[PDB]
């Protein structure tokens, strides 16, 4: 899927 | 406990050489500045000033909330530097993401309570003097820490370390399959910005109009403070509206209309920039609000 | 910082009369809003009566008709003329004032721009 | 410098902000304050920048 690697 | 294997829809988004250098450097700068700044703020407000007001209590807890975020900053710094590789395991992934989210909600809630305190302190000083005590301040602060944790609970739950099969990269992130993750974004949008911005604007607008109506009778200091107030609102607004905007733009890619990897690349390219802006201007919040007091500025200057 | 000198307390008959005088001392500029707070023994503190510089007043419902507060903008002194002192008025009356600096930023982490006094004991017999 | 132990208690500081008498009795916010009542009254003035006194017996 979509991988949100950002801290927030 | 376990490591899940994930496939990435738009993997090479925001994977650029200049970001891998630019973002850890800015993180290092915010870390160094924020630690010694807010540490000296805590030194001045408690041990040097003794916390004799309600705003003093809110200021203390504001600096203490920012310090907790700053301590996890280095994890994100070396995480970004390794081209988004997470070597710290699942535990620190959980607490670091929850700490960023916790600093968000905590600092915004504390500003809200500071605005209400300011309004009640200038517009209705004598009647709100008795009801605005130290116990209500400390109780409000524990309620805010509890609620901020409560708001960042889905970060602890849904943040894992995943193995991206198609790139062989170990990351610390949220995995979006539909699946209603947009709650995590709306809660940032409406619960983390819309409601507190409305309340803050409201309080400072009531102070604005009260003091203007006061000076009208004389004209038919306090002329400076307006520009100051206009800073306070806009400074709160313009330092969070970048992140918020791209956060909303992220929701459209999470499960909806945007189905492109180039747009995903622009969003993942810009998100760390907005994060940097937001948290640099946030870690300056206790120092900016403190220098609005003559005695605090005198003590903090003398400490240098 | 800003000192509030109070006078006019003591022991008085029921239905007598008293006059509390509170003079602010120190500040170069004027004081915004001055008032009185009585601390009843074994109870919480209660607002008695307040007066602004412009001329606005605000009395407590329990003392409405019996007391009268006034002020002098010349030397910043507030007078609480207390008539018909009933036993409900026995307390420690404290003075309160709201003073701001020259080019004031309405943030103050020291006194919140609220200054108190030592308080005079008022006992009605 | 305490003295006075109806009565009156006078505390004169030597060498400022929130002087008070102590359970806090009464505190006002040459710097000298004048104030089941049998206790040792202490004078205070707001380390921690809170200077106390020897105390007068009443
Ligand atoms: C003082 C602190 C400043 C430290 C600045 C740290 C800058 C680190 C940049 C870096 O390590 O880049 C990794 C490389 O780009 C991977 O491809
Ligand atoms: C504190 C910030 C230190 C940054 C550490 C870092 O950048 O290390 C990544 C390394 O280049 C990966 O091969
Ligand atoms: C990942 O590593 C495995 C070996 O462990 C290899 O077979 C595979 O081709 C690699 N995938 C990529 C995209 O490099
Ligand atoms: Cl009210
Ligand atoms: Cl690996
Ligand atoms: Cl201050």
């Amino acid at each position: 899927g979509r991988v949100y690697i950002h801290p927030i | 406990d376990g490591i899940k294997r994930i496939q990435d829809d738009c993997p090479k988004a925001g994977r650029h050489n200049y970001i891998f250098v630019m973002i850890p450097t800015l993180y290092s700068i915010i870390f160094v500045v924020g630690i010694f700044g807010n540490s000296l703020v805590v030194i001045v407000i408690y041990f040097y000033m003794k916390l004799k007001t309600v705003a003093s209590v809110f200021l203390l807890n504001l600096a203490l909330a920012d310090l907790c975020f700053l301590l996890t900053l280095p994890l994100w710094a070396v995480y970004t530097a390794m081209e988004y590789r997470w070597p710290f395991g699942n535990y620190l992934c959980k607490i670091a993401s929850a700490s960023v989210s916790f600093n968000l909600y905590a600092s915004v809630f504390l500003l809200t309570c500071l605005s209400i305190d300011r309004y009640l302190a200038i517009v209705h000083p004598m009647k709100s003097r008795l009801r605005r005590t130290m116990l209500v301040a400390k109780v409000t602060c524990i309620i805010i820490w509890l609620l901020a944790g409560l708001a960042s609970l889905p970060a602890i739950i849904h943040r894992n370390v995943f193995f991206i099969e198609n790139t062989n990269i170990t990351v610390c992130a949220f995995h979006y399959e539909s699946t209603l993750p947009i709650g995590l974004g709306l809660t940032k949008n409406i619960l983390g910005f819309l409601f507190p911005f409305l309340i803050i604007l409201t309080s400072y607008t009531l102070i604005w109009k009260a003091l203007k109506k006061a000076y009208d009778l004389e004209d038919n200091r306090n002329d400076d403070i307006f520009k100051i107030i206009m800073a306070i609102v806009l400074f709160f607004f313009f330092s969070w509206i970048p992140h918020q905007i791209f956060t909303f733009l992220d929701v459209l890619i999470q499960l909806g209309i945007i189905r492109d990897c180039r747009i995903a690349d622009i969003v993942d390219t810009a998100m760390p920039i907005t994060i940097c802006i937001a948290y640099f201007n946030n870690c300056l919040n206790p120092l900016f609000y403190g220098f609005l007091g003559k005695k605090f500025k005198r003590y903090f200057l003398q400490l240098l | 910082q800003v000192q509030l000198q109070e006078s006019g307390g003591g022991l008085v008959q029921a239905g007598g009369s008293l006059r509390l005088s509170c003079a602010a001392s120190g500040n170069i500029f004027d004081v915004d809003i001055m008032g009185w707070y009585r601390q009843a023994p074994g109870k919480e503190r209660e607002l008695v009566a307040s007066i602004t510089d412009g001329g606005s007043t605000d009395y407590a419902d329990s003392v409405k008709g019996r007391f009268t507060i006034s002020r002098d903008n010349a030397k910043n002194t507030v007078y609480l003329q207390m008539n018909s002192l009933k036993p409900e008025d026995t307390a420690v009356y404290y003075c309160a004032a709201v003073a701001y600096p020259d080019i004031p930023t309405y943030f103050d982490y020291d006194s919140d721009n609220f200054y108190w006094g030592q308080g005079t004991q008022v006992t009605v017999s």
